[PDB]
RNA sequence: CCUUCUCAAACAUUCUGUUUGGUAGUGAGUGAUACUCUUUGGAGUUAACUUGAAAUUGCCUUAAA
């Protein structure tokens, strides 16, 4: 979880203040006297379930605590269907922090800088081994039989 | 419990520090023996960074100079090696946020390159020295009757008489004289004020103090660089500005 | 006779040939006329000045370019099966059909008029042993190149699609939708099969 | 394959036009003089609050 | 001075050995092409394994036809320039094309020291980056830092290991000092390493380049600079695993042993 | 069943016997630790073996470190069955060159060089090459 | 329907570097930053040419 | 979960030229005859190629709580 965020923190969507100051810098320079497309985490449920099924998702992070639970119930199994390497991470607040929002429910990482590419591919393989392989029994077994 | 990541990080950083210290050790040994046949450079540069940050590049003269070495805490994951334990024991700078006066000669300067990632150096002014001694000062001597390890304060001048006296030193201002001007009694009084106890920067973990530590922590790597090469130019900084922050 | 290559190493092997055979006059045959609109854009972009022939372009262009290939010395064209019927040039050494053909029987008549070979992992003269190490490392360069032009994203889109549509409208037992799309996409350089 | 065969738009590859709209709105605001540029905002505080 | 007649006879025997009785060129073409001139000595740099490339001055460029018809070859020839952190902030690729298309050389990619330690720090990404390029150029300062940033596999060849180029006019960076030194390294110099052992081959490259009369001038000047600077033992011209061609043979250097 | 001896692979660049003993000591009292290294130069092959005095301690360490993302490559740990002990892995340092040279006289090696050189000219003639001098 | 200062200066750059080779003009990453077609370019340039000489 | 030895002289000013010195590298494997030394042991070299940083055992503490 800490290692997923050590990557995900490098792609904070440009906050409202940062975007405002930069786009006034564009105006103050370009009006008087080339850039690549920048990469950020992708964070709406309409947009994540858009990105997944279009296979534009390499790592989809799903919150475990959602206000109506029914919202995000299809998502882990739709990710297993599409072949999208997903990880159910703990905390919608903790996802919220990396994305300028209070809460996010979902966070995705479509494209990446090449410096972070190998780390992301290994993050996929670590999550496949740590999450998907340890929890193959979780598609079975009704939870909550605690005496 | 010690995490795995930290325990590998310590070794991975000390690998760089052991190899770095050995590298500087070789070039400084080969510089002294006059066997300058095939090395990087056979002379000594000093970098003086002032304040918009101008990097000067001036060669070190043979002249004896006066430095005030200040302890930093750096770098991150490093454990200090044997060659660092030795020099920092001799300068009595085991404690973080701690200063000392030494004269800089052709023997002192090679040892300065070893401890440069741990210390921040510079030539102080008369006010930096004089205000530092009249604000901070320790004297290790006997207590009431039995206890020895009391370090109290430079409150008096009669204490100065009892401990120094016959060398020509009578008062605290006379100690300031033999420290600012390089004289006979400098080796006498330098080990009398053993080290100084500078307060740390910002000095808190909280709301304002974390953000102020963040601002200063990014100001560190701008106002100080780790050269890591055997021909590392010694970074000299303004001590008048730095001790304005630390007093 | 033939070369055995996977759908990943298909266009990889083709591109490896065209650079070394710049001096010669070789012929590449495709099934679709919407596949050549992709290849004759990539190779002109990566500076192997090939010629373009398909049904979707005008007749005066189709005549005045193919005429130039006949009068050339060093040239190379990309043309389909159906468009190159009846107008064959003797100035040739390699007749290399890339896609599976229209008629499995009429292709024999296409040859004996030049050296013939095919490409088949999912599916006389001699076979050709092929080194795995000396393929050109222009794939990730093409993967970056596809997702940053749009025009070449669209021509690759209708390159991959038209090729695979023609692959399904075949008649043989060999060519009947067996090839997986996780390999065929990387021929046109994709992360997902469009 | 992905579920739908929707053609990808030009705007997913081309530099954004919403960004261009905002920039060319602030440009007007600087010509009019109602937004003071970021370069002069330093000069307004270098002279004041001393 | 070495006999030029024996050099002509050597290359003629190399022509005969290359004219002897698959769809890709895996090994057959390299063993056909690759000439190497061996230079032997009693312990070259006997105790220090430094990675300096000795820039042996040659009258005629072999890199030029190496460009012209590596354009035909599958492995392309592309010119790399490793610079320092202020240089790319100062100088673009377009200025390099402005001043180097005049003679006709092309800078492929300019690379910062930052890029080798962040984006090309992944091992497969690093290996596949450098192995693409044949001419590796590096500004004097960064050269000493480069065994760590690009690793050991980049140093196992002679192509992939960098050449120290001066870009500083009295420590200040100038474009002109780069512009003329790139020319001198390219057309007037052949790089070769110095191992801690005895044997050293000089990668002259493809036999097909610079008609054999020119190859004599190449070999002549190489010997004119390697026997003058160092006392040496033996010289052999060799295409990959031929019966060797003994060219120079000395009996006065061994007397000191 | 299983045994106290453990196999660890995919080790970080600079994770040696010092840190294998120190970190896995926190799991409990380890018996004997090794790490396979190159002999040409003293550095890790990125895999090693260590043994615990307790078999149950071996399986607990395996449960907690089987997929552990640790500075660019995830640790792989495997238990061993009864037998297959830790045998022959030596601490190899950086091996240095030793200068064995002259001993023989200059006139011996000169005529040895003459013998090898004249046979060298008599070697090209064996396979289709004629070369003067 | 006239043209803006920035649009005019953009078409100045395209004409001065290329001229009339619309294939090369639209495959240029530096000047045709918006990946526009040939028809858009010839229409906009003729608007630029009618308002100028 | 730290990030890597980011330049010096001697001579020369053609708007920067010449010369001198500076780098110890992830591991594992495939590999076609040559080089000297050693006396039998490989010692050290010499093309090239494979690879998600891959792998089964060669005899200081305010960088804290």
């Amino acid at each position: 979880a800490a290692e997923t965020f050590k990557l995900f923190n490098k792609y904070r969507p440009e906050t409202a203040a940062e975007k405002k100051e930069r786009l006034t810098k564009e105006a103050a320079a370009v009006a008087e006297g080339a850039s690549p497309k920048p990469y950020a985490v992708k964070y709406g449920l309409n947009h994540v379930v858009a990105l997944i099924e279009n296979k534009k998702a390499k790592l989809v992070l799903i919150a475990n605590d959602v206000d109506p639970i029914e919202l995000v119930v299809f998502l882990p199994a739709l990710c297993k269907k599409m072949g999208v390497p997903y990880a159910i991470v703990k905390g919608k607040a903790r996802l919220g922090t990396l994305v300028n929002q209070k809460t996010s429910a979902v966070a995705a990482l479509t494209e990446v800088r090449a410096e972070d590419e190998a780390a992301l591919a290994k993050l996929v393989s670590t999550i496949d081994a740590n999450f998907a392989d340890k929890y193959d029994e979780v598609k079975k077994h009704w939870g909550g039989g605690i005496l | 419990f010690v995490r795995a990541e930290s325990i590998v990080a310590k070794t991975l950083a000390t690998s760089r520090e052991k190899e770095r210290i050995k590298r500087v050790s070789i070039l400084e040994d080969k510089k002294a023996k006059n066997e300058t046949q095939h090395i990087a450079s056979g002379k000594d540069f000093i970098l003086k960074i002032t304040e918009g940050l101008i990097r000067e590049k001036t060669t070190y003269d043979g002249k004896p100079a006066l430095l005030f070495i200040v302890r930093v805490r750096g770098p991150l994951a490093v454990n200090i090696p044997n060659k660092a334990f030795k020099i920092l024991s001799l300068l009595r700078l085991v404690e973080t946020n701690t200063g000392v006066f030494v004269k800089l000669t052709k023997n002192v300067y090679p040892l300065l390159k070893v401890i440069a990632p741990y210390v921040v150096i510079g030539k102080p002014s008369l006010s930096s020295i004089r205000s530092l001694i009249q604000k901070r000062g320790r004297i290790i001597y006997k207590g009431e009757n039995e206890a020895e390890p009391h370090e109290i304060v430079l409150n008096d001048n009669n204490i100065v008489e009892e401990q120094l006296g016959d060398h020509g030193i009578i008062c605290v201002e006379d100690i300031i004289h033999e420290i600012a001007t390089m004289g006979e009694s400098f080796s006498v009084c330098n080990f009398f004020l053993q080290p100084f106890k500078l307060n740390r920067e910002v000095s808190g973990f909280g709301s304002l103090n974390r953000l102020r530590k963040i601002k200063q922590r990014e100001a560190e790597s701008r106002t100080r660089q780790f050269s890591n090469a055997a021909t590392a130019p010694v970074i000299e900084v303004d001590i008048d500005s730095l001790l304005a922050k630390l007093n | 006779g033939y070369v055995v290559c996977d759908s990943d190493k298909r266009f990889l092997l083709l591109f490896s040939f065209l650079k070394r055979n710049q001096k010669k006059k070789i012929i590449v045959f495709l099934s679709s006329c919407n596949s050549v609109k992709y290849y004759a854009e990539l190779l002109n972009y990566i500076d192997l000045p090939v010629l373009e022939l398909h049904g979707k372009q005008k007749q005066q262009k189709r005549t005045n370019t193919f005429f130039e290939f006949c009068n050339a010395e060093r040239g190379i064209l990309i043309c389909t099966d159906v468009a190159a019927r009846g107008l064959d040039i003797p100035a040739v050494d390699w007749i290399i059909q890339f896609d599976p053909p229209d008629d499995p029987r009429d292709y024999i008549h296409r040859v004996g008029r030049g050296k013939s070979l095919m490409f088949l992992t999912p599916n006389p003269l001699n076979e050709y042993e092929f080194p795995e190490n000396k393929i050109a490392n222009v794939q990730s360069q093409l993967e970056k190149l596809i997702k940053s032009n749009y025009y070449l994203h669209q021509t690759a889109k209708d390159g991959y699609r038209s090729y695979l549509q023609a692959y399904a409208s075949h008649s043989l037992k060999t060519v009947y939708q067996i090839d997986k799309l996780d390999l065929a996409k990387v021929a046109k350089s994709y992360g997902f099969p469009v | 394959m992905p579920l739908t065969a929707v053609p990808e738009p030009k705007r997913r590859f081309v530099p954004s036009k919403n960004e261009a709209k905002r920039v060319m709105k602030i440009v007007r605001a600087i010509r009019e003089g109602r937004i003071i540029p970021p370069k002069k905002l330093k000069e307004m505080k270098e002279k004041e609050k001393i | 001075a070495i006999p030029r007649e024996r050099v002509i006879k050597a290359v003629n025997e190399l022509i005969k050995f290359t004219s002897k009785p698959l769809l890709e060129d895996d090994e057959e073409e390299l063993k056909k092409d690759l000439q190497l001139i061996v230079v032997n000595n009693k312990s070259f740099t006997g105790t220090s394994k430094s990675f300096k490339l000795k820039l042996l001055n040659v009258k005629h460029s072999f890199y030029k036809p190496w460009k012209e018809a590596s354009a035909t070859a599958v492995k392309d020839f592309k010119v790399l320039l490793i610079l320092k952190d202020s240089d790319i902030k100062k100088v673009s690729e377009d200025d390099l094309f402005d001043q180097l298309d005049s003679e006709g050389i092309k800078v492929d990619e300019i690379i910062c020291g930052k890029d080798l330690k962040t984006v090309y720090k992944a091992y497969e990404a690093r290996n596949a980056f450098i192995s693409q390029f044949s001419l590796i150029l590096a500004d004097d300062s960064i050269v000493t830092s480069l065994p760590k940033l690009m690793g050991g596999k980049a140093y196992n060849k002679v192509e992939t290991t960098p050449i120290s180029i001066r870009t500083h006019a009295n420590k200040e960076f100038s474009l002109t000092t780069l512009t003329n030194n790139i020319k001198k390294v390219y057309m007037n110099q052949l790089p070769v390493k110095l191992p801690r052992g005895t044997t050293l081959n000089v990668h002259l490259g493809n036999l097909e380049w610079l008609r054999p009369e020119e190859f004599v001038d190449n070999v002549e000047l190489i010997s004119e600079q390697l026997i003058k600077a160092y006392q040496i033992r033996s010289i052999f011209i060799k295409t990959n695993r031929s019966p060797v061609l003994p060219l120079y043979y000395n009996q006065d250097v061994l007397d000191e042993l | 069943e299983y045994s106290g001896i453990i196999y660890v692979s995919r080790l970080p660049h600079g994770f040696h016997e010092k840190e294998l003993s120190k970190y896995f000591a926190q799991f409990g009292d380890l018996k004997e630790v090794r790490l396979a290294r190159n002999k040409k130069t003293g550095n890790s092959r990125h895999y090693g073996f260590l043994e615990f005095v307790n078999k149950e301690d071996a399986m607990i360490a395996q449960e907690s470190m089987n997929n552990y993302l640790l500075m660019g490559h995830l640790l792989q740990v495997r238990v061993l069955p009864k037998g297959a002990k830790i045998e022959k892995l030596y601490k190899y340092k950086k091996r240095v060159l030793v200068e064995k040279g002259i001993t023989k006289p200059v006139k011996q090696l000169k005529d040895n060089m003459k013998q090898k050189h004249e046979e060298r000219i008599k070697k090209l003639a064996k396979s289709g090459i004629e070369f003067k001098w | 329907r006239s043209q803006s200062e920035r649009e005019e200066e953009w078409l100045e750059k395209l004409y001065k570097k290329h001229g009339d080779d619309y294939k090369k003009m639209f495959f240029d990453k530096k000047l045709n930053i918006y990946q526009q077609s040939e028809g858009d370019l010839k229409r906009r340039l003729l608007r630029w040419k009618k308002r100028n000489g």
